[PDB]
Formats: C-alpha cells, sequence, structure tokens
C-alpha cells in the first residue's frame, strides 16, 4: 500500500509532505482545511515539469526530492489547523493525507 | 473555471453493462490534464483506487475489486506519438457483468496543471 506523510512544524510556517509508492508522481495538490478538490483551499499545485501554481498564504513552494515538497507559509495556523497533500501517481492512482502541528 | 460532469446516480442491472460519464466539461486553454483517477471512496484502502489513466502510458486498474477484466475507459486515448496529443477529457468508464459488489460512489478526479484537482461524485445501483 502505498503511503502519503505530512509533517507541520512552525518556523511563518512549513508544510512538507511525500509519497512512498511504486510510481512517478504526475502531480501535487496541497490544501487548507480539507482535502484537496473536494473541501479544502488550495494553497499549491505542483507538477514535475509545467512548475509551480501558488495561492497566496502559501509564499514559498518547491520539490525536496522526486517524491516529496516543501511549502512556506505565512502566518495563523492553529494546532488545530489541518493541511493535506494529494499525490497523483500512475499506475496507483491518488492518493491523500493530512497533517497538523504538534499539539 | 472547471467542472467535472457527472450523472448523480446511474443504475444498472445485475450481469449487464453500464457506462459512468464523466467529463471535464469547459475546454480551456492552457489546462492540462496530467491523469485521471477513479476512486470508490466507501471502499477499504487498498481497493480506493480502482482506475487510472496516464497521457502516454493508458489505463491501469490497480484494485481486483471490479478490476480490468470488467472495467475500461470508453473515449480516453493515450498519445500515439510526437504529433498527437493524449485525450483525457472524456473520463467515461464502462463496467461489465456487473454484480452487487459494484454498487457504491465512484469519484472522477482529474489532476489538471494550473487549477489542481477537480472532481465529481456519482453513485452506481444495481
Ligand atoms: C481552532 O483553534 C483556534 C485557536 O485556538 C480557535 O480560534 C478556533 O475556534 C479552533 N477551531 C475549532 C474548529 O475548534
Amino acid at each position: 500500500t502505498p503511503e502519503v506523510w505530512v509533517q507541520v512544524r512552525m518556523e511563518s510556517f512549513t508544510i512538507r509532505c511525500g509519497f512512498l509508492g511504486s510510481g512517478s508522481i504526475s502531480l501535487v495538490t496541497v490544501s487548507w482545511g480539507g482535502p484537496n478538490g473536494a473541501g479544502g483551499t488550495t494553497l499549491a499545485v505542483l507538477h514535475p515539469e509545467r512548475g509551480i501554481r501558488q495561492w497566496a498564504p502559501a509564499r514559498q513552494a518547491r520539490w525536496e526530492t522526486q517524491s516529496s515538497i516543501s511549502l512556506i507559509l505565512e502566518g495563523s495556523p492553529s494546532a488545530n489547523t489541518t493541511f493535506c497533500c494529494k499525490f497523483a501517481s500512475f499506475p496507483e492512482g491518488s492518493w491523500e493525507a493530512c497533517g497538523s502541528l504538534p499539539p | 473555471d472547471v467542472r467535472v460532469q457527472v450523472l448523480p446516480e446511474v443504475r444498472g442491472q445485475l450481469g449487464g453493462t453500464v457506462e459512468l460519464p464523466c467529463h471535464l466539461l469547459p475546454p480551456v486553454p492552457g489546462l492540462y490534464i496530467s491523469l485521471v483517477t477513479w476512486q470508490r471512496p466507501d471502499a477499504p484502502a487498498n481497493h480506493q483506487n480502482v482506475a487510472a489513466f496516464h497521457p502516454k502510458m493508458g489505463p491501469s486498474f490497480p484494485s481486483p475489486k471490479p478490476g480490468s477484466e470488467r472495467l475500461s475507459f470508453v473515449s480516453a486515448k493515450q498519445s500515439t506519438g510526437q504529433d498527437t496529443e493524449a485525450e483525457l477529457q472524456d473520463a467515461t468508464l464502462a463496467l461489465h457483468g456487473l454484480t452487487v459488489e459494484d454498487e457504491g460512489n465512484y469519484t472522477c478526479e482529474f489532476a489538471t496543471f494550473p487549477k489542481g484537482s477537480v472532481r465529481g461524485m456519482t453513485w452506481l445501483r444495481v
């Protein structure tokens, strides 16, 4: 089973997330407060060749590895705030996980 | 700017064949579809992804539960060369030999570049 991991830390604050799977990544999307495209507020879209799109809270976005990304956001996030990362990958499909700051 | 056109409910007959329509409806210049994924959110995790289509490499059906023997993409086209581009905007699924196991919610999701994840949801009944 593929696995998505999410780590949220205070630096402004940083969202890091990555995909542990058996295929390459076609797209990464990052959202605030709920699932990507299904309730959450979009923060960033990352494509391996076409680049990065980002929305206001997110100030910086980058690939940390070929399977993981990092976002810097201007804050404010609470311990209860959820951040979700969705990885679209062939052949396994789309996989998402959500995380929050350590209380 | 873009939305997924699906039917709210699809009704099928046991042993028969049905289609689940899914179109990213407004053709928008500069909008790229990098992947299409069909999921059954009600399923266990290892059975949730039931179909995927890649612009270059075509379809996969990683869950066995409907599985590749009874599921197919009706219209999605992979790119055939450096001349011709993939056509993923019609993600309609066909399901054959319908069984009670196939009933449930199905989500069709486009992984699009500028816009992000765009999805619609259908309920299939048998
Ligand atoms: C989350 O935490 C913030 C700060 O403590 C608070 O204002 C907000 O009401 C909380 N939200 C929920 C849904 O509990």
